[PDB]
């Protein structure tokens, strides 16, 4: 019913190529917050704003949020990347939850965010949702918390496919 | 003849199992206007003897680094039973001590300093290892929602 989605727009790559990845929530009822690991090979890839090549740094959050982005909510945006070990690690969350829950309706379907990967050497790799030592005890990597703050369970995560060299 | 007077303390999010010896222990409870104090045990637990049985009237003062502080009232002589393992006395956590310092007041303030510190851990900086609320081994959104949950005082 209700996922965590991790899409690339390409993953038949040669080197020098721009992958966007993109991060979807699908049927996730009542979600005020989400925190997101996204791992990847950094020998391989480069993380990347996909619009203007800037590389992701520590602070750098996924670009072009969709949900959770209502200004009258308070939203708090976060960024704990460590780029040298392959690992995004965004977070976002409303504060006012009562103003939230009050208008009904919730922000269930819809794109967290993005992040480009510059292809820096021929080999076959993988971009994942996976756990990290940001996200313990979490839903491969990802953690939702719903408008009363409580954890959101029983969601699936979607990987995309692995990535392969052109030859 | 003096008072005795026991409960347990709890609280309200959830935590790994194997945390909740060091969750429940550590809340100190003092009855105001005396220096009769005690710590709680690791399932929450709390016992104070000695108390004055002419001093019909006391506030118990509940407290922990990161968490509201609360006054409880109680009335009575004798054995006394303030709460129970069912049904505890309850504690919010996101009341953030700032350089020694809390303000009786669960606030952006608080949700601020938690942000600081996401993403931290041991031997980092900035890392303050009680600001890890569910003590899951990790500072992120569990704990940040954990303050915005109690989001006043
Ligand atoms: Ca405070
Ligand atoms: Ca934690």
């Amino acid at each position: 019913s209700a996922h965590i989605a991790l899409e690339l727009d390409k993953t038949k790559v040669k080197v020098g190529d721009v992958i966007v990845a993109t991060v979807k929530a699908k049927n996730m009822t009542s979600m005020a917050g989400i925190q997101v690991n996204i791992k990847y090979d950094p020998e391989v890839l480069q993380a990347i704003d996909p619009a203007t090549g800037k590389p992701f740094t520590k602070e750098t959050l996924l670009v072009d949020p969709e949900l959770l982005s209502n200004r009258e909510y308070n939203p708090l945006l976060t960024a704990v990347n460590d780029i040298n070990s392959g690992i995004i690690n965004y977070a976002s969350c409303y504060v006012y939850w009562d103003s939230y829950r009050e208008s009904g309706v919730s922000e269930s379907t819809g794109i967290i965010g993005k992040v480009g990967f510059k292809v820096l050497k021929a080999a076959n790799t993988t971009v994942k949702l996976e756990e990290t030592r940001f996200t313990p005890n979490s839903i491969d990597g990802t953690l939702v918390i719903d408008w009363y703050g409580q954890q959101i369970v029983g969601y699936k995560v979607i990987q995309p496919d692995l990535e392969h060299h052109h030859h | 003849d003096k008072t005795t007077v026991s409960g347990y303390i709890s609280v309200d999010f959830d935590y790994p199992p194997e945390s909740e010896s060091k969750i429940k222990s550590g809340f100190n409870v003092k009855v105001a206007g005396t220096e009769l104090s005690t710590k709680t045990d690791e399932k929450g637990y709390f016992e104070i003897s000695g108390i004055p049985g002419d001093m019909r009237e006391f506030t118990l003062e509940i407290s922990k680094r990161n968490y509201l502080k609360r006054n409880v009232t109680v009335n009575g002589t004798g054995k006394l039973v303030v709460s129970t393992e069912d049904n505890p006395l309850i504690l919010w956590a996101g009341d953030v001590e700032r350089k020694g310092v809390q303000d009786n007041a669960i606030n952006m303030v608080d949700v601020m300093e938690i942000s600081k510190v996401f993403g931290t851990r041991a031997g980092d900086e900035e890392y303050v290892a009680e600001l890890d609320l569910n003590m899951d081994g990790a500072i992120n959104l569990f704990d940040i929602a954990i303050v915005i949950r109690h989001f006043n005082a």
